[PDB]
């Protein structure tokens, strides 16, 4: 993680649930997108 | 007292707050809401939906333009800014008695005085105008 | 099961999640089932 | 001693000729001679022209010997021809009736006869308005402060027209693209100076929704909020909700302007040309 400073400030594989920019726009009980079918939703609780 | 108030810290409502002795805590907020609701907009299922399949929002209600002003007394400007105007087909809310908002019980009874689906509708609505008007959070989100 | 009323609940919950500071802790662990039973909703009907 | 060589009121003009004011001064003119009112640096004030000058001994004396020795002491023609000069005007349209008339005409357009008249009925009957409006343009020169009074007319209509070809402009595009909700392009004016919060296809919907209403220039911004309140895919955004139709104007107008600036070479392509009967175009 400390390597990615001059690079992206957050990892391509990072924690979404620490971003104040990706906070409002985020949907989380999404659980999966599947072609020709749709999307899979998992309301589980608060995480903020 | 927007956002910061006398009781600034914490969620605004507590168990004792609901279990308080006011016994009709829902009254004044319900009053305030039935005031602001008519102009704040309604969901379809709480709109007085058109029986008339002619005052669709897309057309208008009635022909306010009795006739087009073809014989302009000013031929120098044959253009007309009043070609054909109508009466307006805004969607209406229900009658107040047909407005479950106007069911007195919630003052004391609380949210459990309705049909379930209607309860759902009102909650979605309360979220709606809270996000649109709870100015504290409303600015906070845009800040964030 | 056809549940005409779920995604509404979903918005309820996600909103509540993003606004944790605004909400009671008892609100913070709420679930879908809480609302189902409490609000008296049963699945199955395409009509509610 | 002093008469009024400032004749009967004309600032609240009723579209009247100035020889009428000449004949109103003719009423002064006998009154000066009959009742012995000598023109004086007080009285001679429309023809004052004497600022510590010796025009006083002559210009005032000109009006003096003219008024006292009046060779038109309300000759019978003066009563008659003044009456026609005040008849040819429009007595009703005083500045009250005047200003409303001209303001409401400028509002709904220089030609919205019935529209402004349905409000102007207390002003007077419609054909009087038709007559009065007619001679109004012909005798706008007979109107004081008339150019600005015309500016409040023609400029007023322009913003109204501005939507008219914007009505036209959006007619184009929503008729132009094939699946604009998946085909549209406005990268000609991408953005002026913005935190560019609303992504395109969001806005494609809204403009689809705005124009499927069309450029109603009345209430659409109220209406689409309701759709955003109600759109199953668009209920999913919350930023779409904390934006009331008031702010939705800010965005909506902007994109109106965006398509406007995109089509600024294409709106006027079918906007501002009207032909007439006797010139090939």
């Amino acid at each position: 993680v400390p390597l990615f400073e001059g690079e992206l400030p957050d990892q391509p594989l990072a924690n979404p649930f620490s971003e104040r920019l990706y906070k409002l726009r985020l949907q989380e009980f999404f659980l999966g997108r599947v072609p020709h079918i749709g999307d899979f939703y998992m309301p589980r609780l608060h995480s903020y | 007292f927007d956002g910061k108030s006398a009781k600034k810290k914490g969620p605004l409502t507590t168990w004792e707050n609901l279990k308080s002795s006011s016994k009709k805590v829902f009254s004044n907020p319900l009053y305030r809401l039935r005031l602001v609701a008519r102009e704040w907009g309604y969901p379809r299922e709480w709109r007085q939906q058109l029986p008339s399949d002619q005052d669709i929002s897309k057309p208008k209600t009635a022909l306010f333009e009795q006739d087009e002003q073809t014989p302009v007394v000013d031929p120098s400007h044959p253009e007309i800014l009043t070609p054909n105007i109508y009466t307006w087909n805004a969607n209406e809310p229900l009658p107040l008695e047909s407005n479950p908002l106007y069911n007195r019980e919630m003052d004391k009874n609380g949210i459990l005085a309705l049909k379930p689906m209607d309860r759902v509708v009102l909650l979605r609505a309360l979220t709606d105008w809270c996000a649109s008007h709870s100015s504290a959070i409303h600015d906070e989100i845009y800040k964030l | 099961k056809p549940v005409p009323y779920a995604g509404d609940i979903i918005k309820l919950m996600a909103f509540i999640n993003k606004f944790s500071s605004f909400f009671h802790s008892d609100l913070q662990n709420l679930s879908f089932q809480d609302f189902e039973v409490g609000l008296d909703l049963y699945p199955g009907d395409p009509n509610g | 001693h002093p008469r009024m060589p400032k004749p009967h009121v004309f600032h609240s003009h009723q579209l009247q000729p100035p020889q009428l004011k000449v004949l109103y001064e003719k009423e002064r003119m006998w009154t000066a001679k009959k009742t012995g009112y000598v023109p004086t640096m007080d009285d001679v004030k429309a023809a004052y022209g004497d600022i510590s000058d010796e025009e006083e001994k002559k210009q005032k004396l000109e009006l003096l010997k003219l008024s006292v020795n009046n060779s038109q002491p309300l000759t019978e023609e003066e009563e008659k021809m003044k009456a026609d000069w005040e008849s040819e005007g429009f007595t009703n349209w005083n500045k009250l009736e005047f200003r409303k008339f001209i303001t409401v005409s400028g509002k709904y357009g220089r030609n919205s006869i019935q529209a402004i008249a349905r409000e102007l009925a207390p002003g007077k009957t419609l054909e009087e308005v038709r007559a009065y409006a007619k001679a109004f343009w012909s005798n706008i020169e007979r109107i004081e402060d008339y150019e600005k009074y015309l500016k409040i007319i023609e400029n007023e209509e322009e913003k109204i027209k501005r939507v008219k070809m914007q009505q036209e402009a959006l007619r184009r595009k929503l008729s132009e693209y094939k699946n604009p909700f998946f085909d549209l392009k406005l990268k000609h004016p991408p953005s002026s100076n913005n935190k560019r919060t609303y992504s395109e296809e969001e806005d494609r919907f809204i403009l689809l929704m705005l124009f499927k209403y069309g450029l109603d220039r009345d209430d659409v911004y109220e209406l689409v909020r309701d759709e955003i309140r109600d759109c199953p895919l668009f209920e999913l955004d919350f930023y779409f909700r904390s934006r009331t139709p008031v702010e939705l104007a800010r965005r909506g107008n902007t994109l109106l302007q965006c398509l406007e600036k995109e089509f600024n070479a294409g709106i006027v392509l079918d906007d501002a040309t009207k032909d007439r009967m006797k010139k090939e175009d």
